[PDB]
């Protein structure tokens, strides 16, 4: 297996996470490694 | 020079408290079905530590068995985890929880599982010819249609660019086919296999997924230190990052106060390597010794979500604070970086998948590029 990614408070203000990651109960499959997790806004 | 299973036997038998716990953690497992059998339901449940040790010693020269080939409908949570199968119900007892939190027990388990890893990395399968390691995989059922289809399906579930065959997805040695289990020389090479070029393209986004993994939690506004043992397991940065034992990480704990923690789970049939989630300069890297089979009280017998048939599955937030794990802190406020400050990556072991292997490109002071392979989990301690 398990792992965490940790982000700073000021950085989270600038980032849009994908919903499957930010709201994990909605996820039904793996996320693909190297694919988008968060983008700058 | 001593067999690490024998060192463990001596630890148990030469300490009165551990001797007590090593009986009580089995006595506290109910006699009645389904606990008369291990969680796979395929074998009787082990009821004493001597049988446990006998099996641990035997397992030192076994790869995990793909038991779903001949038993497709039984619980599959422990595919890959032969030690876990033996201790899964004991882990869920009050005495078992105490036993698997003992630092000396966990040093012994570390040494046993690392001896196991030596075998899993051995292309001879301990002296059975240059193909011994490969043959052990085939004998264990991994080249069956059931296993290969499972591995292919799991890889395809995360992408729209679906491939028909294992060989289009994962790198493996030359002349590999299903019949020779893709000529993987040993379990370790199969376990840490790489994707073929272009199968996992790096996205333009500032942050990409570091693992082929299933979202678990996303927590905002996390605290410096917290009561991670209470229901729901609030994250405790101070404990997770190891500021307990390394003052050098304490400034990074402070800098993550108010930040966000995202957590995701890697299944046994998923890719197990680690890829850089961001571009930046490594400013801190550590490995932290800890537990293997420690799970929550809620995950045990009488617990509100227990006993877990595949512990520590439902305890994943909890074990980020105590399990064998690693820490990487990347500074993205550098040339070529996304300028989103410091990003942390904390791989956390589960049971006998607890070898946290940082590749040399993550040495403190090096710059990693988003999408670079930077390490891997291995079966081991």
């Amino acid at each position: 297996x398990t792992h965490c990614l940790i982000f700073q408070r000021d950085a989270v203000k600038k980032l849009q996470f994908i919903p499957k990651a930010q709201y994990p109960e909605i996820a039904t499959t793996n996320l693909a490694v190297n694919s988008e997790l968060a983008k700058l806004t | 020079v001593e067999n690490p299973v024998e060192t463990f036997r001596k630890l148990i038998e030469n300490d009165s408290t551990l001797y007590m716990l090593a009986h009580s953690m089995f006595d506290e497992v109910p006699e009645k079905a389904p606990y008369d059998r291990d969680p796979t339901t395929l074998k009787k449940q082990v009821r004493n530590y001597k049988t446990m040790l006998y099996l641990f010693n035997t397992l030192l020269t076994e790869v995990p068995e793909y038991f779903l080939r001949d038993n497709p409908n039984v619980p599959s949570g422990l595919i890959g985890f032969p030690f876990n199968i033996i201790v899964d119900w004991p882990m869920g007892t009050p005495s078992g929880r105490q036993f698997f939190l003992d630092t000396r027990v966990n040093k012994c388990l570390k040494d046993i599982l690392n001896k196991w890893n030596e075998f899993l990395k051995d292309p001879t399968a301990q002296g059975n010819g240059n193909k011994g390691g490969n043959q052990a995989l085939i004998d264990a059922g991994w080249s069956s249609d059931a296993a290969v289809e499972q591995l292919v399906n799991k890889a395809n579930e995360s992408t729209t660019d679906k491939k028909k065959t294992f060989s289009e997805i994962f790198q493996h040695p030359a002349n590999g086919t299903q019949e020779n289990f893709f000529n993987y020389a040993c379990w370790d090479n199969f376990f840490t296999r790489r994707f073929k070029d272009g199968v996992r393209p790096v996205a333009d986004a500032a942050v990409v997924n570091a693992c082929e993994s299933f979202p678990l939690s996303f927590d905002t506004d996390v605290s410096r230190r917290n009561t991670f043992w209470l229901k729901g397991t609030p994250y405790s940065l101070h404990d997770m990052l190891g500021a307990t034992q390394d003052e050098r990480v304490a400034s990074y704990v402070d800098g993550f106060v108010g930040g966000s923690v995202y957590q995701a789970f890697l299944s046994a049939d998923s890719y197990h390597c680690w890829n850089a989630p961001v571009t930046g300069k490594v400013v801190y890297r550590s490995l932290i010794d800890g537990t293997y089979f420690a799970e929550t009280a809620a995950a045990g017998f009488g617990g509100s979500n227990g006993p877990d048939p595949a512990g520590p599955d439902v305890s994943q937030r909890y074990i980020t604070h105590i399990a064998a794990r690693g820490v990487l802190i990347v500074d993205t406020n550098v040339t070529g970086g996304a300028k989103i400050g410091l990003v942390g990556f904390v791989p956390v072991g589960m049971s006998e998948v607890s070898t946290c292997d940082w590749f040399d490109n993550t040495e403190e002071g090096k710059t990693i590029s988003k999408g670079d392979v930077i390490g891997a989990f291995h079966s081991g301690g």
